């Protein structure tokens, strides 16, 4: 349906008419089928800006009876059902908690034959974890009828052991303090169908239909339609006993009323009785039109279907009359969701979904637009309410009500609903809703909390990192096709903001990405899309760093190519502290250099002298290293200064050992010599001189490598936890922790994963576990490996050697006299 | 043609592309079967290389005095080598090796060729010069060799004329994409072409 802004509003500020709602299914099982009947039945539409799919948006319209069956405070006949995308596969689990961390039920989607396979149980776990209610589908019975051609009561009992499947599953995962809360096909919270023809139905319908033919009330009837209840077709009796007093069997309510009607349409369309058919069809009052009169087998019996059980609406029932409204579910989720006091101010306006408290609003994500490169913010309103040009505080990952770590006070440049892939700009929006902002993306990585109380804390924080510690090369098979990956790379980059697109000194085009799966995706995405174009592509590579460990053995010197140019320089290293301080924005190159002079002064103990005499920091001018002016009385020094901090920005980019980024390395220039004439010290002079003089002062002050580490956290059953350790203990991973959710069986195992020894992780950890592991890993830290790189034959040498090899430099690592001055 | 046989020859900061030792030696071979002399090297820029190789040496207005103007080669290489390079960074400042070409000449501009001991592009120099090739400076069909400095290595200075008549080619000695500024190392040069990269003899007196 289409609706105006005003409309849409309307419907917003009835939060307790919202149903904030994902589709746990596996993709095999039809999810894309059955989440395109509910779009194309309940799809809403505005009366240029387009945005990547992140959710879709359903209006369902029910009767004043059926707003009574709700057992959740209710306004009106009007249901705004949010559907929140999903991903495709578990392995993407980081963005698997980021959908339903936002929604409040779930369509569980389920098959007929196959029953819960092992991935949507996996999913099912976490959702319930999460405090998210389940509505059960059983979908693809069509396959049970046409090739299997089970009988009704077989098809009954598969139900039967399908729906106790589930329920194992939700009794003991399910939070205690959230009730009972497993489905029943006898209350409506199980439907029936198939997505490829397009048909389903609950109990509840069925019972509706025959509430008359019975004189009963719909609630008795659909408590007969299901279980064991049998009505005698020979006395016209209801009765609870399976068999008549001469101890014949008697048919089910369920196969009676409900199975019977449906197969009997199967076998008689299925096998052209076209004499039956017409009576069959007055029967139900499905009345076809002109076209449609004239369709057989599948073809017919997926209109018939289609007309007689409408899919969307058995699923919109559902979700309406049994999943919480944001008001209902955010009672018990904020606990939750809260990384602060339970009675803080705050937490308290998320459990009463307060719109008039201060601001509470969740970003799950950030979505890829069509303005420009900009990303358009993607979460939910779960306090106050959030205004276009609303002053809002963006408190990212690290931040803490404490420090002023990790703090944007910004304006929000505009608030607008994400319609699908379109964008509609709006005034405001309460607390319970999901929205889009606008002019965050340059704040907001991926996600974070926006607030309007400088006491409140960050909300459940989803860990990620920007960090590329994988990379390839990219290169089109054709040589004329380059233009055409030259722009792909340039789109590729723009829709994955942790996607990196770079070119090497050697001008190969470079993807990098933030694991293997990652940079999988997005290699396919380039081929395919962005690109088109046949591409060549290295195996996967880990990213490494190029460190120091002590101070320059002697001063370093390099000549330039004229011979007029001399800088002497010496490297040492930089702490741990101060890297991750210059990584986390703290010490800031952006800063004041006073400002910034101090805090190294006196947080970090470096000489304020020192400090206040950074040239640049490196690379891309931000990196965690730095060159400190320490010279005395150079003439014209200030002359050569845009070519030395270029020549760091190159040195530091491509380190001398085998090509890597350098980290944490600190440089001192003690003494520059200089021609009087600048004719003579121009940058490609001092460039080459400058670059040449790090290299041998890095080389002097003991080289040594850095290796990226992952932090990976571990859901799994008490029983499988065995096999996490398993595979753990072949790929020097180390324990961090293992903790036990306090009334289910799951644990979660926190461990350190080298980059280079999660190749396959998944794939492993799955075998060991059954599957029933579900793995989520973010870059943690850098770790400076022992051995030598410089000797090929131990760990950190071995990766150089084929490093080099591969980049076709040679093997040997150069010594610092070749850098330094010939002579 | 006198780049021999194979695919494209191209420069780039990876090194010359299609360019091997073997193909050196056969197209050095076949230059010296019709009639031409290697007499040194010319370092420079990666589009230089591309222009001196495919559209053959021209004349250049150039930062010096017009009495000494001409085209400039060593027979060390290793010198040749250190102009081998950007000489100005682009916008973001990098600073690309060049590539180092060999030089050679009809055999027929031989008696063009004179040395002196005395030190080139010096006015201390300038007489002595005019002396050898037998007229006024600058060079023509005429070269000189001497030391580039004081007690420094010898250059060539090839009259402009004389420029437009070579034949240069792609060197088999690499320069260093990872150590722009840095001296050619002599182990880096390979045997066989060492081999074919003796020098004329020139002329102490004039004709
Ligand atoms: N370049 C060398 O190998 C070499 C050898 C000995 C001495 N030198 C010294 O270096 C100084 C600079 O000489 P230079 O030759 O490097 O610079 P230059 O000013 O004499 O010539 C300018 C540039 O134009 C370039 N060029 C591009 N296309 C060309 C073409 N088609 N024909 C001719 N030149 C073309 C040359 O490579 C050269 O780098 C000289 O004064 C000399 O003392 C250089």
């Amino acid at each position: 349906v289409a609706f105006t802004v005003d409309q849409m509003r309307s419907l917003m500020d009835k939060v307790t008419n919202v149903r904030n709602m994902s589709v746990i299914a596996h993709v095999d099982h039809g999810k894309s089928t059955l989440t395109d009947s509910l779009v194309q039945r309940a799809g809403i539409i505005s009366a240029g800006i387009t945005i990547k799919s992140t959710a879709i948006s359903l209006y369902s319209e029910m009767s004043d009876e059926d707003v009574k069956e709700i057992k959740q405070k209710t306004d009106g006949n009007s249901f705004l059902i949010n559907l929140i995308d999903s991903p495709g596969h578990v392995d993407f689990s980081s963005e698997v908690t980021a959908a339903l961390r936002v929604t409040d039920g779930a369509l569980v989607v389920v098959d007929t034959i196959e029953g819960v396979c092992v991935q949507t149980e996996t999913v099912l776990r976490q959702a319930l974890g999460e405090r998210i209610k389940p509505v059960v589908v059983i979908n693809k019975v069509d396959r049970a009828l046409l090739e299997l051609q089970v009988s009704k009561e077989d098809l009954y009992q598969t139900f039967a052991r399908t729906v106790e499947s589930v329920n194992v599953i939700v009794s003991t995962y399910a939070d205690e303090v959230l009730g009972d809360v497993q489905v029943y096909p006898a209350r409506g919270t199980v439907a029936f169908g198939s997505g490829l023809h397009g048909w389903a139905f609950t109990i509840r319908q069925f019972a509706t239909r025959y509430a008359k033919k019975f004189g009963v009330d719909k609630a008795k009837m659909m408590d007969r339609l299901w279980g064991d209840s049998f009505f005698n077709p020979k006395t016209k009796k209801w009765t609870n006993k399976d068999t008549d007093a001469e101890g014949k069997p008697l048919e089910r309510a369920f196969n009676m009323f409900i199975l019977d009607p449906i197969f009997r349409l199967f076998t008689a369309i299925m096998n052209f009785k076209k004499d039956e058919i017409p009576v069959l069809l007055e029967k139900l009052e499905i009345v076809l039109k002109g076209d449609e009169k004239d369709l057989e087998g599948k073809a017919l019996l997926k209109v018939v279907m289609r007309k007689f059980l409408p899919a969307a609406d058995a699923l919109l029932e559902m979700i309406v009359l049994h999943l919480p409204s944001p008001v209902t579910a955010q009672a018990y989720r904020a606990e939750q969701l809260y990384e602060g006091p339970a009675d803080d101010a705050n937490c308290i306006a998320i459990k009463n979904c307060d719109p008039k408290a201060d601001l509470m609003l969740y970003v799950s994500k950030m979505v890829p637009t069509s303005d420009k490169g900009r990303f358009y913010a993607f979460g939910r309103v779960f306090a106050g309410t959030v205004k276009s040009g609303q002053k809002v505080r963006i408190q990212g990952p690290n931040y803490v009500p404490g420090k002023k770590d990790d703090l944007f006070i910004k304006a929000i440049q505009r608030v607008v609903l994400m319609m699908g892939r379109f964008v509609e700009p709006i005034d405001d929006c309460p607390a319970g809703n999901i929205i889009g902002l606008v002019g965050i993306d340059q704040f907001l990585l991926k996600t974070g909390t926006l607030t309007t109380s400088e006491t409140a804390h960050n909300m459940k924080v989803m860990k990620f990192s920007v960090s590329p510690v994988v990379q390839v090369a990219v290169e089109v098979k054709n040589a004329n096709d380059l233009p055409k990956l030259v722009e792909g790379l340039k789109r590729l980059s723009k829709s994955d903001p942790c996607v990196l697109t770079y070119m090497s000194e050697s001008g190969e085009h470079i993807v990098a990405g933030t694991g293997e799966l990652h940079l999988e995706i997005c290699l396919q995405d380039l081929e395919h899309d962005h690109a088109g174009v046949p591409l060549k592509i290295s195996p996967p590579v880990v990213a490494y760093r190029e460190t120091v460990e002590s101070e320059s053995s002697q001063t370093a010197l390099s000549k330039s190519p004229n011979k007029h140019n001399r800088i002497y320089l010496k490297a040492e290293p930089i702490d741990e502290e101060v890297s991750l301080a210059i990584e986390n924005g703290i010490i800031n190159p952006r800063d004041d250099f006073k400002a910034r002079a101090r805090i190294m002064a006196d947080d970090y103990g470096w000489d304020v002298t020192d400090a206040r005499k950074i040239w640049c920091f490196g690379p891309d001018g931000n990196g965690p290293n730095l060159v400190i002016d320490q010279t005395k009385a150079v003439q014209y020094l200030h002359e050569i200064k845009d070519s030395v901090v270029a020549a760091f920005q190159w040195a530091t980019k491509e380190g001398p050992i085998f090509g890597e980024e350098m980290r944490s390395v600190r440089v001192n220039i003690l003494d520059v010599t200089l021609h009087a004439d600048a004719i003579h010290r121009g940058g490609g002079q001092i460039i080459p001189t400058m670059r040449r003089a790090t290299y041998a002062g890095f080389l002097l002050a003991d080289p040594k490598i850095q290796e990226p580490v992952f932090l990976v956290e571990i859901q799994c059953p008490e029983q499988a936890v065995g096999g996490i350790y398993s595979v753990l203990n072949k790929k020097r991973g180390q324990v961090v922790s293992e903790e036990q959710r306090p009334g289910t069986p799951l644990f979660t195992v926190k461990a350190y994963l080298p980059v280079n020894e999660s190749f396959g992780f998944t794939g492993e950890l799955r075998q060991a576990t059954g599957g029933q592991a579900f793995p989520q890993m973010v870059f943690d830290h850098w770790s400076t490996l022992g051995s030598d790189p410089l000797d090929p034959t131990s760990k950190a040498g071995e990766i150089v050697l084929a490093a080099r090899k591969r980049h076709g430099m040679k093997e040997e690592v150069p010594g610092w006299q070749e850098y330094y001055d010939k002579l | 043609a006198f780049l021999g046989d194979g695919g494209d020859v191209s420069f780039s900061t990876r090194g010359t592309q299609n360019w091997t030792v073997e193909r050196l030696l056969q197209a050095h071979r076949q230059l010296e079967e019709r009639g031409y002399v290697f007499v040194g090297y010319h370092g420079t820029f990666l589009e230089a290389a591309q222009s001196i190789v495919f559209g053959g040496v021209r004349a250049r207005s150039q930062d010096l005095d017009a009495i000494w103007r001409g085209f400039y080669i060593a027979g060390d290489p290793a010198l040749a080598y250190g102009y081998a390079q950007d000489q100005e960074p682009d916008a973001r400042g990098r600073i690309r090796n060049g590539a180092l070409l060999r030089v050679y000449v009809p055999r027929s501009s031989l008696p063009g060729f004179y040395r002196t001991s005395l030190t080139l592009a010096a006015p201390e120099a300038a007489g002595e010069v005019e002396r050898l090739i037998g007229h006024p400076l600058p060079l023509r069909l005429d070269a000189i060799t001497g030391p580039a400095e004081e007690g420094g290595r010898l250059e060539t200075i090839l009259g402009w004329p004389l420029a437009e008549r070579t034949v240069v080619i792609p060197s088999a000695i690499p320069t260093d994409p990872r150590n722009v500024g840095g001296d050619l190392d002599p182990s880096s040069i390979p045997d066989k072409e060492q081999a074919i990269s003796a020098l004329p003899d020139y002329a102490s007196q004039p004709g």
